[PDB]
C-alpha cells in the first residue's frame, strides 16, 4: 500500500553494477587496456563492448515492449487512490533515471576526462570510451524512455490552510508533470 | 482518495524528498556535461587557474543553469535556492570525480587538481532575486555580482599557491611547479556528442507530449547576458 | 602507446629521435632517472601539422608514475613550451624522480602547437617502492620549504567545505518547510508571497551580507599570509639552442622505395657515395622509433627498447667497405616483426606514401656519419 521499496532496487540496482564496473576498469584500465593493439585488450575490453550492445538492445526491447504491451488498456476508470499509487511508481522511475543521468553525464563523463589526460589514446574504443559512451549512456537513455513510457500508458494525465492542500489531491500529482514538465528545458 | 489532511501532508513530504532528489542529480548530471564541453579545463589545473582566462570565462559559461532554473523555482514554487542549487550539483559532481578517478584512479594529488569554489556567487544570485524580485534586477547586479565575486571568492584557495619560488633557475610559482612536476600529456580526442548534441535530449525532453506546459522557457538565459556584468570581473585582475 | 594508432607517415616524418639513453633501469621510489638524446625536427614536417612555433618538451607514460623534476633542450631548463626550428637538431634531457610502483613505459614526447602529440620512442621502466614513500620538497624564495604532494592541500578543503556547506545551510533553511507542491498551488491559485515570510527575507540579505563579507575578510586573510606572491609563469622560450653538426661526409639519393602488401619489410635502392677518406660501411636505418642495424657492422649497446630495436634488421646487397671517393648503388633491406608490430605497415591508409629516415655511417676506426633520407614508399601487391 502506497509507494513502496522498490525504490530500494531503483537505487542499488545501479550503484552496485556500477561499483562493479568502477573495480572492474580499476583493475583492467591498468593491465589490458593500455595498449589496445595487445590481444588482452580483445577479451577484456573489445568483447565487453559487444556483450553490452547485445545486452542493451535485448533489455531496451524487453523492457518498452514490456510496458507497452501492459499498457493500462482502459483507464477511463481507475481510482484516485491509484492515480496516486502510480504517479508514484512513476517517480520511482523518474528517480532511477536521474540517477542513471548522474553517472552517465556527471561520473563517467568527468572520469573520461581524467583519461584522456594520462593515456594518449590507442583507438576510439578506450576503457573508459566502452564504458562513458556505449555502456553508460545507452543505461540510461534506456531508464529514460521507461519512466515516459511507464507515465505514458499507467497515468492519466498522459492523454491549517493545511487545508488549500489536503483537498488539492482529486487530480495532483498533476505536480508530477510540472516536473517531468520541468527537468524539460533544465536537460539540453 | 487521499483519506485525511494528515497523510496529504505526508505523500507531500515523502515527494519532497524524491522530487529534490531527481531535480538535483538530473543537474548535476546535464550541468557538468555543460561545464566539461565548453571548457576542456581551467578547472582541471591549479596551474590554470589563471588571471585573464580562467576569470573571464568560468563565470560566464557558468551562469547559464543558475539563470534558468532560477526562473523556473522562483517563478513557480517561490524557491529562492535556484542558482545555488545547480553550483552545489556542479561541485559535488567534480569533486566526487577528482577524488575517485582524477587522485584515485590516476594519481594526481589533489593540491592540483581540485575544482573552482563557486557558492558565493549563486548565494548573491539566489539572495538578490529573492529580495527585489525582480529578474531584470537580478540579471542587472544580481549577475554583475556573480561575476565579480569569482575570483575573490578563489583566492583564499589560489593564494598560497603563488609564491614565487626560484625553480632550476626560473621564476615560477607553486602552482607553476605543480603541473611541471605532475606530467599530464595531450588534449587530445573531443566531439563528446552525437548522442549527446541529440539522442539523449530527445528522449528526455520529450517534455512535451503532445501536451504543451513546457517550462522550456529560458528567456530567462537573458539573465545569461551577464556575461557584460561579468567580463568587468577580469579587467578587474591587474 | 598512443603512437602505432597514429598515421605511420607523421609518425615517419616529424621529430627523429636518436642517440637516446636511460640512466637507469630498474629504480626506488624517490630515487631519479635521467632520459637523454637528440631529435632533429624533419625538414619535409607534414602539412597539417603546424610547424613548432609552440612545442612543449613532454614525457609520455601513464600520470604522475614518475614527476618531472628537470628538462633540458639545448642547454637551458624548458619548463614552458618552446620554438623549435624546422630543419634543426638539439640534445635534451630529462629528469624523472619515481613516485609510483610498477613497470612503467617511459617515452619522450613532444607536444606540438596545432595537430599531434609527437611520440618518440618508449622504454620499461620499472619502479620498486611504497608511494607513502614518496616526497616532493620544494624551497620557495619566501623562506618555506613545502611538500608539493600535500602543500596546501588542507586549506583547499576548508574552504570547499566551508561554502559547500553555506549551500547546504541556504537550501536547507527553506527545505525545512515543504518544498514543492504545496508552494506550486499557492503560487497557482492566489498571490505566492505568504510563503515568503520576512523575517525570510531577513535571512536572505543575512546571507547576502555574511558571504561578501567572509569573502574580502578571507580575501584579505589570505592576504595577511602570503603577502608576497607572482602571477604563472608562462609565456613560449624563444632562442631555443640548436646542435652544430658538421656537414656529413656520404651523400646518399634513394631512388625507389617500396614495401609488400602484406610484409613486414621496405627495401630501398640507394646510390651511396663517400666523400671524405675513410672507408664507410652502413650500420643503420632508423625510420620511425624503430633501429634497423647490420650487425656486421654495428652493435647498440644502449639499451635501446627491445621491440623497437631490429638486431641484424638490415641487410644490404653490398656492405663491404666503401672506399673514399667512390659511389655505388645498392639494395638495402629493413626488416623486421617491429614494422608490423608498430604499424609502419599502415603506411598504406595513408594519404601521403612517402617515408623519412636516417642511415648512420661508420668508418674503419668507427667513428659516425649520419645521412637523412626521405622519398616516396611505394607498396607492391603482386
Ligand atoms: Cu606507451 Cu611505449
Ligand atoms: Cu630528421
Ligand atoms: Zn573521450
Ligand atoms: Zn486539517
Ligand atoms: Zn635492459
Amino acid at each position: 500500500l502506497l509507494d513502496k521499496k522498490w525504490l530500494t532496487f531503483a537505487l542499488a540496482i545501479y550503484t552496485v553494477f556500477y561499483l562493479w564496473v568502477r573495480w572492474y576498469e580499476g583493475v583492467y584500465g591498468w593491465s589490458a587496456g593500455l595498449d589496445s593493439f595487445a590481444p588482452e585488450f580483445e577479451t577484456y575490453w573489445m568483447n565487453f563492448l559487444y556483450t553490452e550492445i547485445v545486452l542493451e538492445i535485448v533489455t531496451a526491447s524487453i523492457l518498452w515492449g514490456y510496458l507497452w504491451k501492459t499498457r493500462d488498456r482502459n483507464l477511463a476508470a481507475l481510482t484516485p487512490r491509484e492515480e496516486l499509487r502510480r504517479n508514484f511508481t512513476h517517480l520511482v522511475w523518474l528517480v532511477a533515471y536521474a540517477w542513471a543521468i548522474y553517472w552517465g553525464a556527471s561520473y563517467f563523463t568527468e572520469q573520461d576526462g581524467t583519461w584522456h589526460q594520462t593515456i594518449v589514446r590507442d583507438t576510439d574504443f578506450t576503457p573508459s570510451h566502452i564504458i562513458e559512451f556505449y555502456l553508460s549512456y545507452p543505461i540510461y537513455i534506456i531508464t529514460g524512455f521507461a519512466a515516459f513510457i511507464y507515465a505514458k500508458t499507467r497515468l492519466p494525465f498522459f492523454a491549517h490552510t493545511f487545508w488549500f492542500m489536503e483537498e488539492l489531491f482529486v487530480a495532483p500529482l498533476h505536480y508530477g508533470f510540472v516536473i517531468f514538465g520541468w527537468l524539460a528545458l533544465a536537460v539540453m | 482518495a487521499v483519506r485525511s489532511h494528515a497523510e496529504a501532508v505526508q505523500v507531500s513530504r515523502t515527494i519532497d524528498w524524491m522530487a529534490l532528489f531527481v531535480v538535483f542529480f538530473v543537474i548535476v548530471g546535464s550541468y557538468h556535461i555543460h561545464a566539461m564541453l565548453t571548457m576542456g579545463d581551467w578547472d582541471f589545473w591549479s596551474d590554470w587557474k589563471d588571471r585573464r582566462l580562467w576569470v573571464t570565462v568560468t563565470p560566464i559559461v557558468l551562469v547559464t543553469f543558475p539563470a534558468a532554473v532560477q526562473s523556473y523555482l522562483w517563478e513557480r514554487y517561490r524557491l529562492p535556492w535556484g542558482a545555488t542549487v545547480c553550483v552545489l550539483g556542479l561541485l559535488l559532481g567534480e569533486w566526487i570525480n577528482r577524488y575517485f578517478n582524477f587522485w584515485g584512479w590516476t594519481y594526481f594529488p589533489i593540491n592540483f587538481v581540485f575544482p573552482a569554489s563557486l557558492v558565493p556567487g549563486a548565494i548573491i544570485l539566489d539572495t538578490v532575486l529573492m529580495l527585489s524580485g525582480s529578474y531584470l534586477f537580478t540579471a542587472i547586479v544580481g549577475a554583475m555580482g556573480w561575476g565579480l565575486i569569482f575570483y575573490p571568492g578563489n583566492w583564499p584557495i589560489i593564494a598560497p599557491l603563488h609564491v614565487p619560488v626560484e625553480y632550476n633557475g626560473m621564476l615560477m610559482s607553486i602552482a607553476d611547479i605543480q603541473g611541471y612536476n605532475y606530467v599530464r600529456t595531450g588534449t587530445p580526442e573531443y566531439i563528446r556528442m552525437v548522442e549527446k548534441g541529440t539522442l539523449r535530449t530527445f528522449g528526455k525532453d520529450v517534455a512535451p507530449v503532445s501536451a504543451f506546459f513546457s517550462a522550456f522557457m529560458s528567456i530567462l538565459i537573458y539573465f545569461m547576458w551577464h556575461f557584460i556584468g561579468r567580463w568587468f570581473s577580469n579587467e578587474r585582475f591587474l | 602507446h598512443g603512437e602505432k594508432s597514429q598515421a605511420a607517415f607523421m609518425r615517419m616524418r616529424t621529430i627523429h629521435w636518436y642517440d637516446l639513453s636511460w640512466s637507469k633501469e630498474k629504480v626506488k621510489i624517490n630515487e631519479t632517472v635521467e632520459i637523454k638524446g637528440k631529435f632533429h625536427v624533419f625538414e619535409g614536417w607534414p602539412e597539417t601539422v603546424d610547424e613548432p612555433d609552440v612545442a612543449f618538451l613532454n614525457v609520455g607514460m601513464p600520470g604522475p608514475v614518475f614527476i618531472r623534476k628537470e628538462s633540458y633542450i639545448g642547454g637551458q631548463l624548458v619548463p614552458r613550451s618552446v620554438r623549435l626550428e624546422i630543419g634543426k637538431t638539439y640534445d635534451f634531457r630529462v629528469v624523472l624522480k619515481a613516485r609510483r610502483p610498477g613497470d612503467w613505459h617511459v617515452h619522450t614526447m613532444m607536444n606540438v602547437q596545432g595537430g599531434g602529440p609527437i611520440i618518440g620512442p618508449g622504454k620499461w621502466i620499472t619502479v620498486e617502492g611504497s608511494m607513502s614513500e614518496f616526497r616532493n620538497p620544494v624551497t620557495t624564495l619566501t623562506g618555506q620549504t613545502v611538500d608539493l604532494e600535500n602543500y596546501n592541500e588542507g586549506n583547499t578543503y576548508f574552504w570547499h567545505a566551508f561554502w559547500f556547506a553555506i549551500g547546504v545551510a541556504w537550501i536547507g533553511y527553506w527545505s525545512r518547510r515543504p518544498i514543492f507542491i504545496p508552494r506550486l498551488l499557492m503560487v497557482d491559485a492566489g498571490r505566492a508571497d505568504e510563503l515568503v515570510s520576512a523575517t525570510d527575507r531577513k535571512v536572505a540579505m543575512g546571507f547576502l551580507a555574511a558571504t561578501i563579507l567572509i569573502v574580502v575578510m578571507a580575501m584579505s586573510s589570505a592576504n595577511s599570509k602570503y603577502p608576497i606572491t607572482i602571477p604563472l609563469q608562462a609565456g613560449t622560450m624563444r632562442g631555443m639552442k640548436p646542435l652544430e653538426l658538421p656537414a656529413p661526409t656520404v651523400s646518399v639519393k634513394v631512388e625507389d622505395a617500396t614495401y609488400r602488401v602484406p610484409g613486414r619489410a621496405m627495401r630501398m635502392k640507394l646510390t651511396i657515395t663517400n666523400h671524405g677518406n675513410s672507408p664507410i660501411r652502413l650500420g643503420e636505418f632508423y625510420t620511425a622509433s624503430v633501429r634497423f642495424l647490420d650487425s656486421d657492422v654495428y652493435k647498440d649497446t644502449t639499451g635501446y627498447p627491445e621491440d623497437l630495436l631490429a638486431e641484424d634488421g638490415l641487410s644490404v646487397s653490398d656492405n663491404s667497405p666503401l672506399a673514399p671517393g667512390e659511389t655505388r648503388t645498392v639494395d638495402v633491406t629493413a626488416s623486421d616483426a617491429a614494422w608490423e608490430v608498430y604499424r609502419l605497415s599502415d603506411i598504406i591508409y595513408d594519404p601521403d606514401s612517402r617515408f623519412a629516415g636516417l642511415l648512420f655511417f661508420f668508418d674503419a676506426t668507427g667513428n659516425r656519419q649520419v645521412v637523412q633520407i626521405d622519398a616516396p614508399l611505394i607498396p607492391s601487391f603482386m
